[PDB]
C-alpha cells in the first residue's frame, strides 16, 4: 500500500504478529457462529447437535 | 555545566585558574553563564579552521596496523593549514576568590607557580606532591606517611582531608595544598599544612620518605598507563606534547634521577612564590593570605 | 475578584467554544453553514417536539393525525410545513457545508470528517425515516422501494429485510418503530455534533487561503456572533418564504393521497436530496451494484482525505483543479435531475454517464490534476 | 587478525588446588603492575539477623592492625610501596585486594595472608568503627539510588536473608560485640571458599609457591562440624513505597525475579537489556539514540535517567529497570518501560538484537581491560561458576542467540510476571501495583 | 505431576488471544449444558403440568 | 536509616504454596495464576452467556 | 507519544472521568448508588426505546397496545416490567443516594 512499510523488519513483523491475527480471526469466527446461532456451522459440532441449531 | 559544578572541587578548580591567570589559562572549562545563548556556529568554525590543524594532531591506534591508520591520515588529514594560532603564554597574577555559599564542609586551595611540562624540576615537584600526600592508598586509610595528614591530624577531632595539588601545563605550573575541613576549624587546618610545607623547606625530611614517594609516583603511573585508555592518553599527550615516544622504563629512571635537596628547592619556591588561593564555604574563620 | 467567565466550570467551556475561541479573520460566509446546520438541528427538534404532542403512529390514524395537525390545531400546519422545509433547508446547508470542505482542502481535519460523514448518514436516516412518517401514499412506496432494494445483500438480505419491516410487508410495526427511530435519532445527531466540535476545536477553523492564519485571528464574539446572526436571519427569511408562500414546491403532491397498497404510483421518488444517489443506484443494472454504488457515493467523503496528492491545501491558488470541482458540481446537479426522470431514453445513458464521471472526476482526475499542477509551480 | 582469534589469543587462567582447598588462580599478561586478590565466600546471606553488620563491620577493622603488624604499620609498608589496598562487600562476596608492583608480588601475597587469618580486632577499634559505620550509613541514606536498591532487595526477598544489607541495620551495629566477629570469622573464612586470584605480571608458579608458604594450614574444619547451607530465597511479587514529598527527584526500580548465575538464559538477557540500554542526561546521542526508550525520554523529556540491571544472586537475581525523574513524568515513564519489555516478548527483530550482541560484546571486551577488572572476574568466576570461563567461550554464547529464543527467554522471565516495584521520592504519581501488574501483559498478544 | 491450573495457564491461559478462545468455546458448552440442566430441573419440578407432559393424549 | 527498615509479615494474608520463605517461587506461580485466570474466564462465560 | 489514553481528545476525557480519576480509597458501597442511576436511566430508556416500538399514544387504542406488547411481542411482557421494575428500582436508587448525601454531608458540593 505504501512504500514506508516495505523491508525485511517489516516482514518479519508480519511473521510474528500473523498467528496471533490468525488465532483473533478464529475468535472472531467462533463468536460469530456463537452469537448468530449459524446452523451450518454448528450442525457439525457432535455436543450441540441437539439443539437444532 | 550543571552536573559538573554539582560538586564544589571543580567551582574550586575553576576559581584557582580564576585567581592564578591573567589570560590563556584561566578561560573556565565551561561555558559561562552570559554565553549561553550567544554561541554562534561561525565561531565554532573559526575556532575550528584556527586551531584544528595538520601540525597540532597527532593519530594515535592500539590495535590497528601503521599503514591504514597512515593511509586515512592523508587521505583526510591533509587539507588543513599549519600551526594555526600561537596563545598568549599564560602570564600569572596571583590573588584570591572567596565564595561564601554557607556549606558545611570549607574547601579551600592555596597554590603557587612551579614548573612546567619539560622542565626537570616539575618532577621533584611531582615527588613533593608525593611527599605530602596526593590520595589514599587505602580504602578506608589513616595515611600515615602522608605528612599534611600527620601534621593536620594531631590537632583536628573533627573530619578533614588534606592533599597536594599539583597541575602542569605546557608554558606554566601550579603546585599548593588542598584543604577540606570544617568551618570552625578552617583556619588550623590551613595553617598546620601550610607549616608542614614550610618545615619541608627548611630541609626538614627523611631520605626514606623521599624513597617511598617516588615509589609512589612510579606506581601511580605504571597504573595510570594500565589500562588501554590511560595508555593511549599518555602517547597521545607524549606525541602533542614532545613530539616522541618516551618509554615507561625512561619516564622511571627520569624519575629516580631526582635529588631530595631538588624537593627542598621546589618547596622553598612554593612557600617564597606568590600565593594564589580560593575558597568556599562558610569562611568566617578562613584565613587570608596575609593572615598566613 | 474573579473573573468568573473564565474560571467557572459550565462558564469555562462556553468561552473557550464562543466567546474567546481563536477564529481567523477571513474566512468568509461559507464558513457560516455549519453553525446554520445546529441551528436547523435545533429547529427541526422544537418543530418535531410540536408534531409529536398531536401525532400518532397508527396506520388507521397517521394521515387523519396529519391533517388535524394542518386543520384543527392552532397554527399546526405552520409547524408542520416549517419542518418538512426546515428539513429541506437542513439539507441545503449540509450540502453547501459538505461542499466548502471539499473545496477549501478542510477534509485534513480527518477526525472532524469522519465525524462529519457519520452525521451526514444519521441525517439521511433521520430524513428518510421522518419522509415515511405522514403514511402517504409516496411514504409507503418509498419505502418498500428502498427496503426492497436493501434485500440485495446475499444470505442475509431477505431475513433483515424481514427483520427491519417487523413482518412480511411495511405494516403498522414499520410506521410504529420509524416513529420511534425518527424520534431519537436528531438526539444522537447533536451529540456527535458536540462530537465534532470538540474534534475542530482541538486545532482551529481553515481559512479561505489554506494558510496557517495563526499570525491573524480574532476573538469569536463579537464578530462571527454578529455575523451568523445575520445568516441566521438570511436562512429564517429563505425558510419563511418556502414556507409561507410556496408550501409545496419541494414536496410530492401524491403524499397529500392516503397509503394504497393496491395502488402503486406511476413513477416513484425519494425527496430531491436523495435523488442523485437514486440515480447512481440505478446506473448499474445489478442490484448489489447499484447497492454498492450508492454506498461508495456517499463513502467517497470518507476516502477523499487519502486522495489529497497537492502540496496547497485549498483551491483558491488551483485553477484546473477549480475547473474538476465545478463540473463534478455540476453533474451532481445533473444526477439531481436524473434521479427525478422515467427511466428511458436518453435519461438512463446520461445517468450512467454522469455516474462513471462523477467518480472518475473523484478518484482519478483530482489528483492527478494536483501532480500537474505541483509540476507547473516547480514542485513536482 | 579476526574477533574470534583474537579472542583465542587471549591467555588461559591458570588454576590450582592447595592441601587445605583454597583455589589459586592467575592470569599473566606483560604489564608491570599487578593485583593480588582474596575473594571469600560470605555475605550478608549468610548472616542470620543477630550479626548482619558483621561482614561490614570487620571489613572496616581488617585493615586497622593484625597481630604481627599491630596498628598502623601494615598501612606503612603497604604504601611504602605504593600498592593500593582495597576491599568491598556484596551481599554474597568479599574481596581484599591489593593493586601493586610485579617485583613486589612475594610481601602482597604474605600481607593478604596477614589480613585473612591473623586479623587482631581491638575493642577501643571496634568503637572507633562503629562510630564510622553509624555516620556512613548516615551519609549513604541521602544516596537515593542506595535507599531504593535496598529497598527492592527489601521488598522482593521478604522473610529471606537477601533482604537485608550489607551494611545490616543500626542497632546491630550498636551491639556487635568481638565475639560475634570471631564467631562470623571461625565459621565463614574456610579454605574451600577462598580463591587467591592475580592478574598482570604474575607467574603462576611463584604464586603457588607463596601461596603454599603463607596460605597453607588454615581453617578446612568446622569446629562444631555445624556445616553451614545457602537455602533458596522466595521472590515476592510486592511493592514498598517511601513518599517523601520534599525530595527533588524521584527513584523508582521495577524488577522480576532472575534465573541465577548458572543458568545461560542471563546471557540472552543482557542482549535484551543491551536493546533497552541505558541512558543520562549528559548523554550527547540526543534523539537519534537507537534505544527506543531513551529516544522517547528525550523526545518527551521524561527521566533523568535510566538504567536496566541483571543482579544474579546463587539460583535467583533481579532483573529490571531503575530510572530517576521528576514526579510529573513517573506514570508516563513507566508506561514507555513496559512497553518496551513486552515489545522484546512479542515482535523482537534481528536487527535489534545484532545491535545488542555488538554492545555486549564491545561492553565485556571493555570490562575485561586493567588488571583489576580481570583478577575480579576471575574471583568471582571460580566463587560462582567454580571456573573461569574464557572470552571465546561467551562470543560463542552471545553468537547463539537469534531474535526466537530473545522473544521466548523474554517472554519466559517477562511476560505476565508479578513484578517487585521501589519507589522514593515524590511518587504519587507512580501507579498502583494493580496498574503495574496489568501493564506486564499485553490483551492485544 | 503439574497441577490443573498450572496446565490450563500454560496452555491457554497465558495468551489474550487464546484466553478469548477458551471463553468463547466454554461459552458454546456451557450454554448447552446449563440449558439442558435447567430444562430437566424445571421439567422435574413441573412432571405432569406442562403441555409437553400430556400432549401424547390429544395428538391421536 | 534506610537499612532499619524491614517488610512486615504477610504469612496471615499468603496463600499455602507461597507461605515457605526458605523454598523458591515459580514452581507454583503458574497454579496461583491458572487459578485467578480461571476465575475470571468463568466470570466471562457466565457474561457471556 | 504512544500514550494516546492521555493524548487523543476523545479518550483522555474517559480517562479522565474512568481510568485515572483520583477517588478516596475508603468509600462504602452507598457510593456505588449513582454509578447504578446512570446504568439503570440507560436501562429504562432501552426499554423504552422498545416499548416505543410498538405503542400507540392514542385513547382508543393505548391500552390495546400494551396488551398487544405484553402477549403478542416476543418478550415483549419481559421488556414492560423491566420499564415498570426498572423505574422502581430507579427511586430507590435515587432515595439510597439522596439519603447518602445527606447523611455524609455531600450537600456541601
Ligand atoms: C450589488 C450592489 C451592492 C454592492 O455593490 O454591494 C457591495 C457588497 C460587497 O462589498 P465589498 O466591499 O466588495 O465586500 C465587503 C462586504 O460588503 C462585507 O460584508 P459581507 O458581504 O462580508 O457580509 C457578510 C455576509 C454574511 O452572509 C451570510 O451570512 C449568508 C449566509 C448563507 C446564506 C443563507 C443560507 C441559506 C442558503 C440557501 C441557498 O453578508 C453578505 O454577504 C450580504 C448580506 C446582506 C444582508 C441584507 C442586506 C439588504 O456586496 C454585498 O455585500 C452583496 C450583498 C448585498 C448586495
Ligand atoms: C455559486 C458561486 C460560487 C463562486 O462564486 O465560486 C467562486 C468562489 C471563489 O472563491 P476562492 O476561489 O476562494 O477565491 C476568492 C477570490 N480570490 O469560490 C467559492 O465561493 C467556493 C465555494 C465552495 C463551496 C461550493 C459548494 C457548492 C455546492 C456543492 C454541492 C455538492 C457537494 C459535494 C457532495 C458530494
Ligand atoms: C439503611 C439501613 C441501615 C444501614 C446501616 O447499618 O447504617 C449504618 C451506617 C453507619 O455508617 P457510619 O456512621 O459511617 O459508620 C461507619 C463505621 N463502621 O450508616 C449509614 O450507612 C448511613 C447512610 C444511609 C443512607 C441511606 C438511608 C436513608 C434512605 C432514605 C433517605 C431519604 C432522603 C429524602 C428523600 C426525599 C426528599
Ligand atoms: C427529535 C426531533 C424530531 C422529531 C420529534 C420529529 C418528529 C416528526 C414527526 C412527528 C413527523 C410527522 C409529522 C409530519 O408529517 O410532518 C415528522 C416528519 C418529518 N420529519 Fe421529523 N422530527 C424530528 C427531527 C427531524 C429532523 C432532524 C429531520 C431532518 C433530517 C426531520 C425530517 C422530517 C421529514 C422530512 C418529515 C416529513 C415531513 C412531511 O410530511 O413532508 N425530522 N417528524
Ligand atoms: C449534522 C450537520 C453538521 C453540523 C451541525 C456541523 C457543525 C459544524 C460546525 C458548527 C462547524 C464549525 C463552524 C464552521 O466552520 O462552519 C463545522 C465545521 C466543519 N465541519 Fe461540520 N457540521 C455538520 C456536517 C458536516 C459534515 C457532513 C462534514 C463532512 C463532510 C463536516 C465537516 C466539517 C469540517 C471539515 C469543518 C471544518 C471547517 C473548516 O475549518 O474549514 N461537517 N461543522
Ligand atoms: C426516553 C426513554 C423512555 C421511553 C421512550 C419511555 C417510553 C415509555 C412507554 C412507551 C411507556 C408505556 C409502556 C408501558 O406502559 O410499560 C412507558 C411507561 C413507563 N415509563 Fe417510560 N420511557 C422512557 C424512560 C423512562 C424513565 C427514565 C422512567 C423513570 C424511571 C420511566 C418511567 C415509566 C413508568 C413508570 C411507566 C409506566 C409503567 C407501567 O405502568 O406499565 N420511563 N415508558
Amino acid at each position: 500500500m505504501l512504500s514506508r512499510f516495505l523491508g525485511p523488519r517489516y516482514r518479519e513483523l508480519a511473521r510474528n504478529w500473523i498467528p496471533t491475527a490468525g488465532m483473533w480471526g478464529t475468535v472472531g469466527a467462533v463468536g460469530l457462529v456463537w452469537a448468530t446461532d449459524w446452523r451450518l456451522i454448528l450442525d457439525w459440532v457432535p455436543y450441540i447437535n441437539g439443539k437444532f441449531k | 555545566k550543571a552536573v559538573a559544578f554539582q560538586n564544589s572541587q571543580t567551582r574550586i578548580i575553576e576559581n584557582l585558574h580564576d585567581v592564578a591567570y591573567k589570560n590563556a589559562l584561566a578561560n573556565p572549562l565551561y561555558c559561562p553563564d552570559y554565553r549561553m545563548g550567544k554561541i554562534t556556529s561561525e565561531e565554532l568554525h573559526y575556532f575550528v579552521q584556527n586551531h584544528f590543524t595538520s601540525a597540532r594532531m597527532a593519530l594515535v591506534g592500539l590495535g590497528v596496523s601503521h599503514s591504514v591508520l597512515k593511509q586515512v591520515a592523508e587521505q583526510f588529514l591533509n587539507m588543513r593549514g599549519g600551526l594555526g594560532l600561537a596563545g598568549a603564554k599564560a602570564k600569572y597574577r596571583g590573588g584570591e576568590i572567596r565564595e561564601q555559599n554557607g556549606d558545611n564542609l570549607v574547601h579551600a586551595a592555596i597554590v603557587a607557580e612551579s614548573a612546567a611540562i619539560g622542565n626537570a624540576e616539575a618532577n621533584a615537584f611531582s615527588v613533593l606532591q608525593h611527599l605530602l600526600g596526593a590520595g589514599p592508598h587505602i580504602k578506608r586509610g589513616n595515611n600515615t606517611t602522608s605528612l599534611l595528614s600527620q601534621s593536620v591530624a594531631k590537632g583536628s577531632h573533627q573530619p578533614f582531608d588534606v592533599s597536594a595539588f599539583n597541575a602542569s601545563y605546557s608554558d606554566s605550573g601550579l603546585f599548593g595544598i588542598y584543604t577540606i575541613s570544617q568551618a570552625a576549624a578552617a583556619g588550623e587546618v590551613i595553617n598546620a599544612a601550610y607549616n608542614q610545607v614550610k618545615a619541608v623547606a627548611q630541609g626538614n625530611l627523611s631520605s626514606a620518605d623521599v624513597q617511598a614517594a617516588k615509589n609512589k609516583l612510579k606506581a601511580g603511573y605504571l597504573m595510570s598507563v594500565e589500562t588501554s585508555e590511560g595508555f593511549l592518553s599518555e602517547i597521545g599527550s607524549q606525541a602533542l606534547a614532545a613530539g616522541s615516544y618516551m618509554p615507561p622504563s625512561t619516564v622511571l629512571q627520569q624519575i629516580d634521577s631526582v635529588a631530595d635537596a631538588d624537593v627542598v628547592k621546589a618547596a622553598k619556591k612554593f612557600v617564597s612564590g606568590k600565593k594564589s588561593m580560593a575558597a568556599s564555604g562558610n569562611l568566617g574563620h578562613t584565613p587570608f593570605l596575609d593572615e598566613l | 475578584m474573579t473573573n468568573m467567565r473564565k474560571t467557572h466550570p459550565l462558564f469555562k467551556i462556553i468561552n473557550h467554544s464562543f466567546i474567546d475561541l481563536p477564529a481567523p479573520s477571513n474566512i468568509s460566509s461559507w464558513w457560516n453553514f455549519g453553525s446554520l446546520l445546529g441551528v436547523c438541528l435545533m429547529v427541526q427538534i422544537i418543530t418535531g417536539l410540536f408534531l409529536a404532542m398531536h401525532y400518532t403512529s397508527d396506520t388507521m390514524t397517521a394521515f387523519s393525525s396529519v391533517t388535524h395537525i394542518c386543520r384543527d390545531v392552532n397554527y399546526g400546519w405552520l409547524i408542520r410545513y416549517m419542518h418538512a422545509n426546515g428539513a429541506s433547508m437542513f439539507f441545503i446547508c449540509l450540502f453547501l457545508h459538505v461542499g466548502r470542505g471539499l473545496y477549501y482542502g478542510s477534509y485534513t481535519f480527518m477526525e472532524t470528517w469522519n465525524i462529519g460523514v457519520l452525521l451526514l448518514f444519521a441525517v439521511m436516516a433521520t430524513a428518510f425515516m421522518g419522509y415515511v412518517l405522514p403514511w402517504g401514499q409516496m411514504s409507503f412506496w418509498g419505502a418498500t422501494v428502498i427496503t426492497n432494494l436493501l434485500s440485495a445483500i446475499p444470505y442475509i438480505g431477505t431475513t433483515l429485510v424481514e427483520w427491519i419491516w417487523g413482518g412480511f410487508s411495511v405494516d403498522k410495526a414499520t410506521l410504529t418503530r420509524f416513529f420511534a427511530f425518527h424520534f431519537i435519532l436528531p438526539f444522537i445527531i447533536a451529540a456527535l455534533a458536540i462530537v465534532h466540535l470538540l474534534f475542530l476545536h482541538e486545532t482551529g477553523s481553515n481559512n479561505p487561503t489554506g494558510l496557517n492564519s495563526d499570525a491573524d485571528k480574532i476573538p469569536f464574539h463579537p464578530y462571527y456572533t454578529i455575523k451568523d446572526i445575520l445568516g441566521i436571519l438570511i436562512m429564517f427569511l429563505i425558510l419563511m418564504t418556502l414556507v409561507l408562500f410556496f408550501p409545496d414546491m419541494l414536496g410530492d403532491p401524491d403524499n397529500y393521497m392516503p397509503a394504497n397498497p393496491l395502488n402503486t404510483p406511476p413513477h416513484i421518488k425519494p425527496e430531491w436530496y436523495f435523488l442523485f444517489a437514486y440515480a447512481i443506484l440505478r446506473s448499474i443494472p445489478n442490484k448489489l451494484g447499484g447497492v454498492l454504488a450508492l454506498i461508495l457515493s456517499i463513502l467517497i467523503l470518507a476516502l477523499m482525505p487519502f486522495l489529497h496528492t497537492s502540496k496547497q491545501r485549498s483551491l483558491m491558488f488551483r485553477p484546473i483543479t477549480q475547473i474538476l470541482y465545478w463540473i463534478l458540481v455540476a453533474n451532481l446537479l445533473i444526477l439531481t435531475w436524473i434521479g427525478g426522470q422515467p427511466v428511458e431514453h436518453p435519461f438512463i445513458i446520461i445517468g450512467q454517464l454522469a455516474s462513471i464521471s462523477y467518480f472518475s472526476i473523484i478518484l482519478i482526475l483530482m489528483p492527478i490534476s494536483g501532480i500537474i499542477e505541483d509540476k507547473m509551480l516547480k514542485l513536482y | 587478525a579476526t574477533f574470534a582469534q583474537a579472542l583465542q589469543s587471549v591467555p588461559e587462567t591458570q588454576v590450582s588446588i592447595l592441601d587445605n582447598g583454597l583455589r589459586v588462580a592467575s592470569e599473566q599478561s606483560s604489564h608491570a603492575t599487578c593485583t593480588v586478590g582474596v575473594w571469600i565466600d560470605a555475605g550478608s546471606r549468610y548472616e542470620t539477623e543477630k550479626n548482619n553488620g558483621a561482614g561490614y563491620f570487620l571489613e572496616h577493622l581488617a585493615f586497622k592492625g593484625t597481630k604481627n603488624r599491630p596498628g598502623n604499620a601494615l598501612e606503612k609498608e603497604v604504601e611504602s610501596i605504593g600498592a593500593h589496598l582495597n576491599a568491598y562487600s556484596t551481599r554474597e562476596h568479599t574481596a581484599y585486594l591489593i593493586k601493586a608492583l610485579s617485583k613486589d608480588l612475594p610481601k602482597v601475597v604474605e600481607l593478604l595472608a596477614d589480613i585473612v587469618q591473623n586479623s587482631s580486632l581491638e575493642d577501643s577499634q571496634i568503637e572507633k568503627e562503629r562510630d564510622v559505620i553509624l555516620r556512613e550509613m548516615q551519609e549513604n541514606d541521602a544516596s537515593m539510588q542506595n535507599v531504593v536498591f535496598d529497598y527492592l532487595h527489601a521488598t522482593a526477598f521478604q522473610g529471606t536473608p537477601l533482604a537485608q544489607a550489607v551494611e545490616g541495620p543500626s542497632e546491630n551495629v550498636r551491639r556487635l560485640s568481638r565475639t560475634d566477629l570471631t564467631d562470623y570469622l571461625n565459621r565463614h573464612y574456610k579454605a574451600p571458599r577462598m580463591v587467591l586470584a592475580a592478574a598482570g605480571g604474575v607467574e603462576h608458579q611463584q604464586l603457588l609457591d607463596l601461596a603454599q608458604k603463607h596460605l597453607s594450614s588454615v581453617s578446612r574444619v568446622y569446629e562444631e562440624d555445624a556445616v553451614p547451607g545457602l537455602t533458596p530465597c522466595r521472590f515476592t511479587g510486592s511493592e514498598i513505597r517511601h513518599r517523601d514529598d520534599a525530595l527533588p527527584l524521584a527513584h523508582v526500580a521495577i524488577a522480576v525475579e532472575g534465573p541465577g548465575w548458572a543458568n545461560p538464559d542471563n546471557v540472552t538477557l543482557q542482549v535484551a537489556n543491551a536493546i533497552i540500554g541505558h541512558y543520562d542526561c549528559t548523554y550527547g546521542g540526543g534523539v537519534h539514540l537507537s534505544s527506543p526508550l531513551a529516544s522517547v525520554a528525550v523526545a518527551n523529556k521524561l527521566c533523568q535517567s535510566f538504567q536496566t540491571f541483571n543482579i544474579s544472586y546463587s539460583d535467583t537475581g533481579l532483573l529490571g529497570a531503575h530510572f530517576v525523574c521528576d514526579a510529573m513524568s513517573i506514570d508516563d515513564m513507566v508506561f514507555f518501560l513496559q512497553g518496551q519489555w513486552m515489545r522484546l516478548c512479542t515482535s523482537a527483530t534481528e536487527s535489534e538484537v545484532t545491535r545488542g550482541k555488538n554492545i555486549l560484546r564491545n561492553a565485556l571486551v571493555s570490562h575485561l581491560d586493567g588488571t583489576t577488572p580481570v583478577c575480579e572476574d576471575i574471583g568471582r568466576s571460580l566463587l560462582t561458576y567454580g571456573r573461569r570461563i574464557p572470552l571465546a567461550e561467551w562470543e560463542s554464547r552471545i553468537q547463539e542467540v537469534d531474535a526466537q529464543m530473545l522473544r521466548d527467554i523474554c517472554s519466559k522471565y517477562f511476560y505476565d510476571q508479578c513484578p517487585a516495584v521501589a519507589g522514593y521520592g515524590p511518587i504519587e504519581q507512580l501507579p498502583d501495583y494493580n496498574r503495574i501488574r496489568s501493564g506486564m501483559f499485553w490483551l492485544r498478544f | 505431576s503439574p497441577t490443573i491450573p498450572s496446565r490450563l495457564y500454560s496452555l491457554l491461559f497465558r495468551r489474550t488471544s487464546t484466553f478469548a478462545l477458551t471463553i468463547a468455546v466454554g461459552a458454546l458448552f456451557f450454554e448447552r449444558a446449563f440449558d439442558q440442566g435447567a430444562d430437566a430441573i424445571y421439567e422435574h419440578i413441573n412432571e405432569g403440568k406442562l403441555w409437553k407432559h400430556i400432549k401424547h393424549k390429544y395428538e391421536n | 536509616s534506610h537499612t532499619d527498615v524491614k517488610v512486615p509479615d504477610f504469612s496471615d494474608y499468603r496463600r499455602a504454596e507461597v507461605l515457605d520463605s526458605t523454598k523458591s517461587s515459580k514452581e507454583s506461580s503458574e497454579a496461583r495464576k491458572g487459578f485467578s485466570y480461571l476465575v475470571t474466564a468463568t466470570t466471562t462465560v457466565g457474561v457471556a452467556y
